[PDB]
Formats: structure tokens, C-alpha cells, sequence
């Protein structure tokens, strides 16, 4: 009927971890190399992605029991939830005002137009927009965004996955915190909790499609070659 | 294989 | 004593090749990531050698009969040989009145300084330097900097090659065009032939000295990240 | 082995 301790704990830890991993005036994308409106944008993409992924693990070695688990593992769910963790920050910057993420602008606005000149077709980019609308609508407290990336992640049926016992287990010590804070902290959070984990659902599905449309455009060198070392290594099928 | 991975798992 | 026909058509191809695959405004450089002034100029640099290896290769397919040899040796070729056109074709931009490529500025000026900035130690660099400087004051028509660079590429004893009788073969052919060019068409050229492949020699020592200092650089994953797929294809080491 | 380099070697 109240928050524990361990679990206030465990909320301040996401918090910071996410302000430490996230800048919400994008001061990095100068950085990249530049948008162009072939595939005139898959070298900014790309190099927006890659940035992001490395934030991404930046967040997730910081999730509590995270660095406890053994290496192999830790790779084997950043690779499969790494895009999904991305598509779930990106609302952060997402607006449903005029439907795209503003980084900035004209420069860094990117829409659905963009991911197009990236190598995406648009057949697939509407569900990615549709599921950002609905999260955007959930109006999530910065705690439930962050609970909600950081059970993403842990989500215990990735393929690769060898001790999916501890994982399940650490995920489910995670729900129980968010599920506690939306009826504790969250006014009117009765569907909630549902609402949330009904997302990540959306988001297997969206990285299924991507996983896809990604494979055809990583077999085509010319393409390929836009790419950034990490991302390849984040998206390939090493093992 | 996962070279930079690894890395940036400090 | 005065050019043969097949000499002129061979002359003609080959800056015409150059011509195609050379900018002396040097437009594309703002689609790199910005230079910054750890190793800031990396991420800068490698796209400006990876750029440079894609317009070396089309340089390379418009050599003559080099399209006739085997896939494998023309990989051979400008796996080895790549980094020397490089040095070779950067004197262009070079200059002496302040000893640095200036290919912009002050934002595409590089000095010495800044390949420090990117992973090489002065007591190396300065040879290249020394190099620039040599190359430079034996003020080549272009006709025999083109021919010098087809000649460095068709260098036949590079590791890697399977027939390396025909590939002595053309650049042997292409040096009669040079000792011919200068000979005839340059007014006091009779040092110069034997200069220029002097040069040569001072590239086989170049190109050492950075497959020591990149092997280095490339072992750190946090650095070989900041490379390109192709950067890291053309010095790596498969075969 | 070496994708981009043939590649680019039309
Ligand atoms: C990321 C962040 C941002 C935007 C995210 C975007 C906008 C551009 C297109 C992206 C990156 C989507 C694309 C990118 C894939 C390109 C690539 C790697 C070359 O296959 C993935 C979705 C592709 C679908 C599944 C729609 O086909 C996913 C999220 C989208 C900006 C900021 O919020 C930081 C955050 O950190
Ligand atoms: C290229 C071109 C230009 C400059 C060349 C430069 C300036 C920067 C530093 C460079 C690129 C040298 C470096 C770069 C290596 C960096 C890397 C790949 C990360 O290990 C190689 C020499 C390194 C030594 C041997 C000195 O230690 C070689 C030639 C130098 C500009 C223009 O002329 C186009 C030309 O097309």
C-alpha cells in the first residue's frame, strides 16, 4: 500500500541512469555526419543509431543486477532489445504536435519521410509512428519510462539467451516495482500497467520488421559500408 | 566475435 | 625520341582518371563528421582516408588493363598499395608556404598536429612530412603525378600477389610513358625519372611505419569503432 | 572476405 525501500532504491538508480544517458538538447548530433535530404539520410541515421546504442549500454550496465549477470548474456540482450530500447527513448523526443522526432530543426526534425531516404519502407514505418502516438498518449511519469526501458530490456525470451531463470527474475522484481508505482504514485493508473506491458509487444513486433528490412540492407555493401562498426556488430549474427 | 561490445561492458 | 600513339592514349586515360576522381574545391568534406580540435580528429579523418580509398579506386579501375587482372589481385593491389596513393595524391593539397593540407580552413587545414589527434606520434609523422616537401618542390607536371601513382599501384611486389609477371608487365610499360614523358616533354628532367622512383621507396617506408601504428589503433575497440567498414576492410587482414 | 572491395570494383 506504500513503497519499500528497496524499491525507492532501485527507482532513484533508473532515474539517474537515464539522466546520465539521455540529453534532451542533442548537442551530439552535430557530431554525426550531416543529413541530407540514394539514401541521403542512412548516414546520419546510422550514425544517430550507433550513438544511441552506446547510451543504451551506458542505461543498461546501470540497471540494478545487470553487471551480476555473466557477459555472454549481457550481450545477448543488448543485441536483441538494443532497437526496441531505442524505439522506447525516442518518445522522448517524439511530437505528436507534428508527428516526428524534433531534435532540432529544420536539421535534426527527423519524419517519416527521412527514415524512408534511409532505406525503410513506408509499409513498415507506420506502425513505428502508431506506436509512438500511443506511448506519447500513456503521458508516462519519467519512473514508468524508465521502468518500462528497463524491463524491455530484461525481457527473458531473447534468442541467445542461456540463464533465462535469473532474467525472468529480475524482470519480474522490476514489474512489481512499476506495477507498485502506477497504483501507488500514478493518479487514475488503473489500466495503466496493462496499457504498458501491452507496448512491448507492439515492440517485438516492430523489431521483427526491422530485423528484416535491416538484413536486406546490410547485404547490399554499398549500403553496408554507410553503416558504423557497432552497429554491425549490434545487428549481426556473430555469436 | 562482439569485440566493442565487450569493451564498452567496461 | 618523341611519344608513340598507344603512349598518348595511355597519357590521356590516366588524367582523365584523375580528373574524375580528384576535387581541388574539396566538396564532400562537409559530409564527413566535423574535425574536432583523446582522439578528436579520428572520427574526421577516417572518413576523409575512407572517401579517399573509393575515388583511389576509381582511379585505379581507369588504369589501363588493370580491369584485365583477376578480382583477388586487384585486391591485392590496392589493399597494399592504397595508403601510398593516398600520401601520393594528398601532395595536391599540400603546401609548402605553410606546411600543412589545406583542403579549407580553418576547419579542413590539417597540420601535423591534428593526425596526432587521431592516433600517430611526431616521431613518426615527420618523415611524411619530409616526404610532402620533396614531393612537392619536383613541381610534377600532372601527366607524371598520375603516372606515379598508376606506377606506386602496379608496385609489383606487394603481399598478396598471384601473378606478379604481368603486373611488372604494366607498370613497366607505364614507366617507358614516364621516362619518355619527362625526357620530351620536361625542360631539364634529366634527374628527375630517378627521383620520382626514389619517392617510391620512401612510400614502402610510410606505408610501414602506419600499418605499425593502425594495427595499435585498430586492437582498441574503442578506437577501430570510430573507423569505417571499409577503412577497417582495406588494412585488415583477411585474405 | 573483402564484400565492399569487389563491390566497388563494379
Ligand atoms: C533514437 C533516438 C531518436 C530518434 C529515433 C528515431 C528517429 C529516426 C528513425 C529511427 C532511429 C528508427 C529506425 C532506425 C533504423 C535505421 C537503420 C539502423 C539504418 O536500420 C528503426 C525502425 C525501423 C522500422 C522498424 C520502422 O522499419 C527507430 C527510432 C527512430 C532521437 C532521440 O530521441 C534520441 C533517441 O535515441
Ligand atoms: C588524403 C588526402 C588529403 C590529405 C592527406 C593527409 C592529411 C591527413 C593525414 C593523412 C590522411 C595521413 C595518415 C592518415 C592515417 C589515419 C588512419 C587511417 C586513422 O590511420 C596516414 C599516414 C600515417 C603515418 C604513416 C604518417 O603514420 C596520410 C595522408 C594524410 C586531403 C586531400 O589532398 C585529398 C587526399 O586524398
Amino acid at each position: 500500500h506504500m513503497l519499500s525501500d528497496e524499491q525507492m532504491q532501485i527507482i532513484n538508480s533508473l532515474v539517474e541512469a537515464h539522466h546520465k544517458t539521455y540529453d534532451d538538447s542533442y548537442s551530439d548530433f552535430v557530431r554525426f555526419r550531416p543529413p541530407v535530404r540514394r539514401l541521403s539520410m542512412l548516414p546520419h541515421l546510422a550514425d544517430l543509431v550507433s550513438y544511441s546504442i552506446q547510451k543504451v549500454i551506458g542505461f543498461a550496465k546501470m540497471i540494478p543486477g545487470f553487471r551480476d549477470l555473466t557477459a555472454e548474456d549481457q550481450i545477448a540482450l543488448l543485441k536483441s532489445s538494443a532497437i526496441e530500447i531505442i524505439m522506447l527513448r525516442s518518445n522522448q523526443s517524439f511530437s505528436l504536435e507534428d508527428m516526428s522526432w524534433s531534435c532540432g530543426g529544420p536539421d535534426f526534425k527527423y519524419c517519416i519521410n527521412d527514415v524512408t531516404k534511409a532505406g525503410h519502407t513506408l509499409e513498415h514505418l507506420e506502425p513505428l509512428v502508431k506506436f509512438q502516438v500511443g506511448l506519447k498518449k500513456l503521458k508516462l511519469h519519467e519512473e514508468e519510462h524508465v521502468l518500462l526501458m528497463a524491463i524491455c530490456l530484461l525481457s527473458p525470451d531473447r534468442p541467445g539467451v542461456q540463464d533465462h531463470v535469473r532474467i525472468e527474475a529480475l524482470q519480474d522484481r522490476l514489474c512489481d516495482v512499476l506495477q507498485a508505482y502506477i497504483r501507488i504514485q500514478h493518479p487514475g493508473g488503473r489500466l495503466l500497467y496493462a496499457k504498458m506491458i501491452q507496448k512491448l509487444a507492439d515492440l517485438r513486433s516492430l523489431n521483427e520488421e526491422h530485423s528484416k528490412q535491416y538484413r536486406s540492407l546490410s547485404f547490399q555493401p554499398e549500403h553496408s559500408m554507410q553503416l558504423t562498426p557497432l552497429v554491425l556488430e549490434v545487428f549481426g549474427s556473430e555469436v | 566475435k562482439h569485440k566493442i561490445l565487450h569493451r564498452l561492458l567496461q
